C-alpha cells in the first residue's frame, strides 16, 4: 500500500521488516526476492546507498542460505557492477569470500571469515542465523558426503 | 538409436538434482514426457548429457548436479536450449574414445589418504558407473569410491572411430570431440 | 542358537546405511526373507556382522556404513558374497 502511494521509503523499511522476517522463517528465496525490489526501489538515491550496501550482502546471504551459491555469486557481480560504492565495501569482500567458502565446501574457512567481519564490523542475530543456517547445510552436505 | 527422432529445440530451466543418484549416474534428469531415457542431448550445442526419468523433476525443466551446473555456468532457474544430440552426424566417424585423461581431487580435502590407490580399479569402477556415454574433455563429475567422494575433471579427450588400430588423431583438449566411452578406451588418471 | 541356519551363499548389494541409528548399532540389517534375526552371518569369508531384521531393507540387498566400507575398501552398489557364520566350529 505504500508503494501504491509513492510512498518509497515507508515501503523500504516494510520490505526490510518483511525479508528479515520471511529469511528468519525459512523463506530464503522470497526474502532475496524482496531484497531485489529493495535494492531496485533504492538504486539512484543518495540518501539510501549503506542500504543497499547491506541490501546486496543480505541478498546473497539468503541465496547462499538456499543453497544457491551462484545466484549468490550473480548478486555479487550484479552490485559490484552496479554500485561503485558496494564494490569497494567490506561487504563485497566478505560476500565473495562466503561464496568462495561455500564452493570449496571448507565451514571452517567460513567460520574464519565470519569473525572476521565481526571483528570490524559487529554481526547481528539476523546474519547469526542465516549463516548458522548455512554451516548446518554443508554438515548435511557432508551428511550427503557420506 | 538415433535413426529415427526428432531434433526440436527445447527451452528447460535449470534446476537442483532430485538425489544423489543422479548426479553419479552423470545423467540430466528429465522427466518422461521431456525426453526419452538414455539418449544423448546437447545444450548450447556444447554440453552432451545423458537424459535419465525422474518423477521430482516437472516437465519443462532440465535437473543437473552441482558440478554440471558448474561446468555450464548456469545459474538456478535459468534457461537452457536442449536439442538432440546424434555422435555419429556430428563426429561422423571419430564417435569412440581413443585415451582419456582424467584428474582425479578429494572433493573433501580434509578426508585425504596417504593409501595408494590402484588406477585400474578407479578405471574399472568409472566405467562401470559411466558406461556408454559421452564425453568431451574439461568436464566435472563425482564419483565415490571406497566411501570416498572424487571430483573427476576430464583434462584430454581423443576421438577415433572403429577399425583404428594405430591412433592417427592428436589428443585433442577442445570440447568439440566427442566419443562414447567403451571398455577399450585408454584411460589415464592423473593428480 | 546358530544350530540350524541356511548356509547357501547370496550376492548382495552394498547401498548406504538406512539412517544413523542402524549404523550405531553396527549390525547388518537384512530384511527377514534374507536371514533369521540375530545370527553372525560371514561376508566374503572375512567380514563378520551381526544380523538384525529390518523392513525398510529390501530382500536381497545388505546394508553398510562408511566404516565397515572403509576396512572393506568397497564402493556403493558393489555386490559381495555373504554366507552363515559359525565361530564355535
Amino acid at each position: 500500500w505504500y508503494a501504491q502511494d509513492q510512498s518509497v521509503a515507508l515501503s523500504n523499511k516494510c520490505f526490510i521488516k518483511c525479508a528479515d522476517l520471511k529469511a528468519l522463517d525459512g523463506q530464503y528465496i522470497e526474502a532475496s526476492d524482496i531484497y531485489s525490489k529493495l535494492i531496485k526501489s533504492s538504486m539512484g538515491n543518495r540518501l539510501s546507498q549503506w542500504s543497499l550496501k547491506d541490501y546486496f550482502l543480505k541478498k546473497g546471504l539468503c541465496q547462499l542460505a538456499a543453497t544457491d551459491a551462484v545466484a549468490a555469486a550473480r548478486t555479487l557481480q550484479e552490485g559490484q557492477s552496479e554500485d561503485p560504492n558496494f564494490a569497494d565495501s567490506r561487504e563485497s569482500n566478505f560476500l565473495k569470500s562466503l561464496i568462495d567458502a561455500v564452493n570449496e565446501g571448507d565451514s571452517e574457512q567460513l567460520s574464519e571469515h565470519c569473525k572476521e567481519f565481526d571483528n570490524f564490523m559487529r554481526l547481528d542475530k539476523w546474519k547469526i542465523t542465516i549463516l548458522n543456517k548455512i554451516k548446518e547445510s554443508i554438515q548435511q552436505q557432508e551428511d550427503d558426503l557420506l | 538409436d538415433m535413426t529415427n527422432m526428432d531434433t526440436r529445440t527445447r527451452h528447460l530451466k535449470v534446476s537442483n538434482c532430485p538425489n544423489n543418484s543422479y548426479a553419479l549416474a552423470n545423467v540430466a534428469a528429465v522427466s518422461p514426457n521431456d525426453f526419452p531415457n538414455n539418449i544423448y542431448i546437447i545444450i548450447d550445442n556444447l554440453f552432451v548429457f545423458t537424459t535419465r526419468h525422474s518423477n521430482d523433476i516437472p516437465p519443462g525443466t532440465i535437473g543437473f548436479n552441482g558440478n554440471q551446473r558448474t561446468w555450464g555456468g548456469w545459474s538456478l532457474n535459468q534457461d537452457v536450449q536442449a536439442k538432440a544430440f546424434d555422435l555419429f552426424k556430428y563426429s561422423g566417424k571419430q564417435s569412440y574414445l581413443g585415451s582419456i585423461d582424467i584428474d582425479i581431487s578429494f572433493r573433501a580435502r580434509g578426508k585425504a589418504v596417504s593409501t595408494v590407490f590402484d588406477q585400474d580399479e578407479l578405471a574399472k569402477q568409472f566405467v562401470r558407473c559411466y558406461e556408454s556415454q559421452i564425453f568431451s574433455p574439461t568436464q566435472y563429475l563425482i564419483m565415490e569410491f571406497q566411501g570416498h567422494f572424487f571430483d573427476l575433471k576430464i583434462r584430454n579427450v581423443q576421438a577415433i572411430d572403429l577399425g583404428d588400430i594405430e591412433p592417427t588423431s592428436a589428443v585433442a583438449t577442445g570440447i568439440e570431440t566427442k566419443g562414447i566411452l567403451t571398455k577399450q578406451t585408454q584411460i589415464n588418471f592423473f593428480k
